[PDB]
């Protein structure tokens, strides 16, 4: 899993991660870079170019949310299947979201903390990232049916 | 082939780049090596580890590479050709390492240029290295 | 494109298998949603359940547009061309969900064929139908 | 993991695999289908022609061991990284093999199996055997560092 040096490092990091922004800038960024994934959010209005995109007042509050998500898997990296268990049911059941698609949120999460981090976010911070968003990303894919 | 808005987001980043060559090749290399661990079996004979001056040479040359395709971005598989030969035919990369290599070159240009990496520019390199990386990759594999 | 003792493999087997096209449709479909079940996600109406009439009639349409591209194996992405854009485009399929239907369909040959399937018909039929996933996913996703 | 179902279906049908073959045929046909693959096995000579590869005597030996190491995972589905670890080591330390190619090994066992049992090897028995195949694909790229 995470080792200590691993695991303290994404939980000390994450302590400074302002949770109204960064959530929705990374669904943002999700919805400019693979224009696809916005066939999922037609309910949000304009994301018709990055500028809409990026100040959607939707895309933000959704991603405050989807950043939530996140949290509460950092909160508990041992049992992230129980943890996303519903949300897996809704991505799959009602939603209907290929979980390829996961990873590319994740990778772009690990974009944004990147961005907001500059140096501090050294390699081994992120391969620490890494580790913890393909576990978020199987977590999710795991009720699929 | 790209946009004319994103060839001039590629264009520009590129000059800020190429000050900066070195250590960006450097870190995207280590953020690869490090994060996808399994991308080193490529590598055998090569020392790996953090700050080896091996890693760094490597790194300088695969920025220098991506400086050609940004030169003949009108033209990328042209300007590649004996660079897609020797990863196709020669090196046998799977397809997946170069989606790993792409990832980190921008998670490196994300926290070294933050404020020249908005969504828009963050989708321009990502299509860019995406020509890139299909002209770099036997076809179909 | 396939090379003289592989297009001939294609347009030999494809001369069995039309006799029992769908069958082989409805088997591959079946392994592919019950050995891979997220590829489901993109049939949200549909009733994918083994047996059902609906994943019937889709496993002979995708058999016949097989049959569509060996008719045109000389060009494959122009034969294909409206149902690239089905593809790409308008339902923009993930490319790893291609290689999961080609393998259950290499699966359904396998077990079907066992004589024409040998190591080089296996081979012949692997790289045509990554031809044909490549021509109908969006280039360079 | 796996159903009794599916645990008893595995079982039987492997119970009923030719050992000195299978492993020999799916070898081969890794090598022919992916070409790529012979750069691991030059010392097995001619590798030239699908006929060449075949029949060579050495695709067929060392075929029989992998068939062997799926043999033992089989028998410890509850502990594949424990039964695997060694074998991961050498195909990371020594071999340097991408563990992606383990993947498509896997996709070529469950084509022979196919081959031979024909009309038994139905759509469940395959779900089951992909579950096995992913599995020990995944444990032997555990122990990669
Ligand atoms: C892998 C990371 C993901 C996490 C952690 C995540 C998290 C969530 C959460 C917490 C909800 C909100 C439910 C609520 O407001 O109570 C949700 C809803 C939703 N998710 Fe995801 N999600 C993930 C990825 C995806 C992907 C990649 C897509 C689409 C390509 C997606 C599409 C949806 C949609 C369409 C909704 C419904 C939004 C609405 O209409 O209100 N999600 N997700
Ligand atoms: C944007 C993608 C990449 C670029 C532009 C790139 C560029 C280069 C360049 C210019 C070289 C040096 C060739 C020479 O010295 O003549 C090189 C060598 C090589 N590349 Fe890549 N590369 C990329 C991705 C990859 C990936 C994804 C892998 C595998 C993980 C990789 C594996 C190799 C290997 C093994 C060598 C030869 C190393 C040696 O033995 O010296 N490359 N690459
Ligand atoms: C060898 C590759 C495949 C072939 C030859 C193929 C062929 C077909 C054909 C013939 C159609 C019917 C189009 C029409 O009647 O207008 C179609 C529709 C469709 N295919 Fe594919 N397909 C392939 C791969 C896939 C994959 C991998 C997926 C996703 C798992 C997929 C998802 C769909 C969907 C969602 C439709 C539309 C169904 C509907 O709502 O009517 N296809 N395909
Ligand atoms: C995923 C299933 C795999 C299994 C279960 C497997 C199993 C084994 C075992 C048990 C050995 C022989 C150990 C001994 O002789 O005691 C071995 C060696 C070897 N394997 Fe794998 N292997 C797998 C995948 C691969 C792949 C895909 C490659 C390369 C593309 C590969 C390349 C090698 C090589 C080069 C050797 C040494 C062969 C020699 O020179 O004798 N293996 N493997």
């Amino acid at each position: 899993h995470l080792t200590p040096v691993e695991k303290s490092a994404v939980t000390a990091l994450w302590g400074k991660v302002n949770v109204d922004e960064v959530g929705g800038e990374a669904l943002g960024r999700l919805l400019v870079v693979y224009p696809w994934t916005q066939r999922f959010f037609e309910s949000f209005g304009d994301l018709s170019t990055p500028d809409a995109v990026m100040g959607n007042p939707k895309v933000k509050a959704h991603g405050k949310k989807v950043l939530g998500a996140f949290s509460d898997g950092l909160a508990h990296l041992d049992n992230l299947k129980g943890t996303f268990a519903t949300l897996s049911e809704l991505h799959c059941d009602k939603l209907h979201v290929d979980p390829e698609n996961f990873r590319l949120l994740g990778n772009v999460l690990v974009c944004v903390l990147a961005h907001h981090f500059g140096k501090e976010f050294t390699p081994p911070v992120q391969a620490a990232y890494q580790k913890v968003v393909a576990g978020v990303a199987n977590a999710l894919a795991h009720k699929y049916h | 082939s790209l946009t004319k808005t994103e060839r001039t987001i590629i264009v520009s980043m590129w000059a800020k780049i190429s000050t900066q060559a070195d250590t960006i090749g450097t870190e995207t290399l280590e953020r690869l090596f490090l994060s996808h661990p399994q991308t080193k079996t490529y590598f055998p004979h090569f020392d790996l580890h953090p700050g080896s001056a091996q890693l760094r040479a490597h790194g300088s040359k695969v920025v220098a590479a991506v400086g050609d395709a940004v030169k003949s971005i009108d033209d990328i598989g042209g300007a590649l050709s004996k660079l897609s030969e020797l990863h196709a035919y020669i090196l046998r990369v799977d397809p997946v390492n170069f989606k790993l290599l792409s990832h980190c070159l921008l998670v490196t240009l994300a926290a070294r240029f933050p404020a020249d990496f908005t969504a828009e520019a963050h989708a321009a390199w990502d299509k860019f290295l995406s020509v890139v990386s299909s002209v770099l990759t036997e076809k179909y594999r």
